[PDB]
Order: C-alpha cells, then structure tokens, then sequence
C-alpha cells in the first residue's frame, strides 16, 4: 500500500514569484505499460476540486500557462510559476497507476502581500432579535492582512471576556485580503444593564488602535 | 457542457442508511467511469472507488469494503453513493467525479454532498438583520448583513438579493457556541448613497430543517 507525501503543508508565496509543491511517493509511479498516471487537482475554498495537470506534465484545457509539472519515478514537481491571486487553494496529487488510487495530503497555497488596515464597522442588535430574548452584538473588520488581529470588547469601558466568538474568512481571491467577524453575545437583560459597546481594533496596518462604538437604543 | 449536479444536505441518526445521488449531463454517461471522493472538514480529499457504467461493476478502496455501494440509473443519468450503518466517521462531504477512462483522472467534479450523522436533531435558524448605520446622505461605504443565528446541522445558504448580489459580500464560517448549535454573519459594502435608492434581501436556505427565509436589512 503506497504512501503520497506532500511538501509542504503550507507554502506561502507573494504575488509574481514561483511555488513548487513537491509530492513524493512510496513506489515508482510508472506503469508496466509505460506511462505515469500522476495527476494535480486545485481546490479552491468552499469549491469542489479543479483538474489541473494529468500524467505528470500536462496542462488540462482552460488551464493557463505558468502552471506546470515534472518529475518522474518517486518524486514529482508541480510548480507555478509567476503566481496570482487566485491560484490561492489546496493542491492534491493524485496517482492512478497503482490499485488503489490515492491523494496526497494537499498544500494549502498561501499569498503574500503588504499589510493593510481594516475597515471596521458596528452593529446593535436587532429588535426581532431583542424580542426573542438575547442581544448579539457584532464587530466586523473588512478587508485586512496579515490574519493577525486583536478584537477586544469593552462594555461601558471595561473588557470582556469567553462571551464572544471571532470568524475569519479564507483569503480572498482578488485581493488577498481577510475579514473578521467578533460576536459577543449577551442575553437581552444583560445587554440593558449597560449603554456603552465598543470593539476595539488592534493590528500591524493600524498606526493606533480603532475603537467603534454605539450607545444603547439609536 | 458536462456538468454532474449532486443531491442536497442529509442529517441522519447513527446505524441508519444514507443514499445521495448525482446527476449527470453534457456527455454519454455510460461511456465513463463514476467515482467518488471523501472528504472530512479539513482533512484532504480519499478516493472511495468507482462504478464501471458500461458494466455495471464497483471497485472499492480498502477503507470502503463494506457498508458502501454504488447504483446506477442510466436512463435518468444518475449515480448514487449509499452509505449504510452510519457512524460519525462518515460526517463528510461526498464527490462524484467523471472519471476520464483515456488518461486514468477524474476530469469534472460535482459540487460536493454534505451528510452529517448526528443523534440530534435538526434545529433551522433565526436570522436578523445586521442593519447599516452609515446615513445615506454622508459618503465612503456602508456595511450591512444577517445573523444566521441557532441552526444544526450545517450547512446552511446565504445569498443577497436572490444571488444578484455577489460582489462585496462575505459570508462567515460557521461557528459554535456552548449551545452545541452554530452562527454565522453574511455581511456586505455597498455605497452608503444607494441605501435609500433600492433594497438588500438576504436569502437564507437551510435544507436539513425546510426553512427557506429572506430578510429585509434596513436602517
Ligand atoms: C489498473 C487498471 O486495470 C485500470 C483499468 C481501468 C482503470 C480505471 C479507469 C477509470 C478510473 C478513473 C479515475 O479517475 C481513477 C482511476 C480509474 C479508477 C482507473 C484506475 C486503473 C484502472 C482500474
């Protein structure tokens, strides 16, 4: 039974330079017949999987150019070079010369860009929710990089903690940004023992930290 | 063009059967191999084996000798993955894929089938809007959007005015909460002097419970 390996797990790279993922391999990937049933599949988030090169150094239709394979035996490139933003996504090999078929474990490409500073905004709970019984409060940061980010809540100047819960989306596809979400939740009585809300942002793009705030029933 | 369209969300007890389905188009369907691939939430892809449509027959990874089989429907071009005396192991997300018999590869993918096992039972959301606070006589972008609060299992489906809207938006990764259920936000920018030109609908389907809901989001 054939073992796939990946390398590496997690490869950053910034726009315009090159990528190699290797994959190894327990056992020559050459067929008795000739021929190297080595195959490459991009992933991107939340998609089902893309097939980009087949029998070791074919582009598949509709795939561009700076995407290309090598190897032979044991031990297979698959490299991009001059990369963008969109080729952000996990990258699988595939063999199929040996029963059974099997994948590597995938390399998450990374893009790296110059900071940037989030865009945050505020958001009271709503009535219907208030009316069903608890608040949820939430704090939104669009459009930052790196990931890294220090949400902090202060309810009526003072902090808070284990009551919210932060989201993150995957990177984007066109700009290589991340946005965040932070959702403290209290229930509705809580929420009106006080008057203040206020997430406060920390982060490289941000020369000093941002506070966004409402006062209770705007 | 070909296209291979699979079976919606399945929540189901542990030890009961699941059964998903893929149908598919643009192509001579017995003339190519069907497979299917697991895979667990952030775990890579694992190829399960594949029926030979032109014969009938199934072939089985290692893993998936056993509670697993394959059907066919060549008339309605469908195939089906049924999975039997489910177990927790088998919360995954289920693909069909063509396989391409000249090179030995799967060429195209279907969307991709969550099933989740689970003793429990579906809980369908509430959603709220996340309401602008940018006064539209003022300029930059405002944000705006839905809480998708309290629902189990995942997935569920947010769009923005009936998928008409889809630049500028983003839709968070589910998340728990000690309630043992998941929230997510689905947030969008739009520019602040249109807020009170025409409306932001969010549409929100969660499948495994039947609730189909739109929100209006407003100041
Ligand atoms: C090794 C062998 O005899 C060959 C004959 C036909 C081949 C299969 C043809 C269909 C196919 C499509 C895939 O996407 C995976 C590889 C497979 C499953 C092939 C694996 C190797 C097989 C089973």
């Amino acid at each position: 039974e054939l073992v796939m390996t990946q390398t590496p797990l997690s490869l950053p790279v910034s726009l315009g330079d090159q990528a190699s993922i290797s994959c190894r391999s327990s056992q020559s990937l050459v067929h008795s017949n000739g021929n190297t049933y080595l195959h490459w599949y991009l992933q991107k988030p939340g998609q089902s999987p893309k097939f980009l090169i087949y029998k070791v150094s074919n582009r598949f239709s509709g795939v561009p150019d700076r995407f290309s394979g090598s190897g032979s035996g044991t031990d297979f490139i698959l490299k991009i070079s001059r990369v963008e933003a969109e080729d952000l996504g996990v990258y699988f090999c595939f063999q199929s010369t040996h029963f059974f078929p099997t994948f590597g474990g995938g390399t998450k490409l990374e893009i790296k860009r110059t900071v940037a500073a989030p865009s945050v905004f505020i958001f009271p709970p709503s009535d219907e929710q208030l009316k069903s019984g608890t608040a949820s409060v939430v704090c939104l940061l669009n459009n930052f990089y790196p990931r890294e980010a220090k949400v902090q809540w202060k309810v009526d100047n003072a902090l808070q903690s284990g009551n919210s819960q932060e989201s993150v989306t995957e990177q984007d596809s066109k700009d290589s940004t991340y946005s965040l979400s932070s959702t403290l939740t209290l229930s509705k009585a809580d929420y009106e023992k006080h008057k203040v809300y206020a997430c406060e942002v920390t982060h490289q793009g941000l020369s000093s930290p941002v506070t966004k705030s409402f006062n209770r029933g705007e | 063009q070909v296209q291979l369209v699979q079976s919606g969300p399945e929540l189901k007890k542990p030890g009961e059967t699941v059964k998903i389905s893929c149908k598919a188009s643009g192509y001579m369907f017995t003339n190519y191999g069907m497979n299917w691939v697991k895979q667990a939430p952030g775990k890579a892809l694992k190829w399960m084996g594949w029926i030979n449509p032109y014969t009938g027959e199934s072939t089985f990874a290692d893993d998936f000798k056993g509670r697993f089989a394959f059907f066919l429907e060549t008339s309605a071009t469908t195939a089906y993955l049924q999975i039997n005396n489910l177990k927790n192991e088998d919360t995954a997300t289920y693909f069909c894929a063509r396989g391409t018999t000249i090179v030995w590869a799967m060429d195209y993918w279907g969307q991709g089938t969550s099933v989740t096992v689970s003793s429990a039972s579906t809980k369908g959301p509430s959603v709220f809007p996340l309401a602008p606070s940018s006064k539209s006589t003022s300029g930059g972008t405002a944000a705006l959007g839905c809480l998708v609060k309290d629902y189990f299992p995942e997935p569920v489906t947010v769009s923005w005015n009936s998928g008409a809207l889809t630049s500028g938006v983003h839709t968070f990764p589910a998340v728990l909460q000690s309630s043992g259920l998941y929230s997510l936000s689905s947030v969008v920018t739009v520019p602040s002097s249109s807020l009170g030109t025409q409306t932001y609908i969010c549409n929100v389907n969660h499948k495994p419970s039947n609730t189909k809901v739109d929100k209006k989001v407003e100041p």
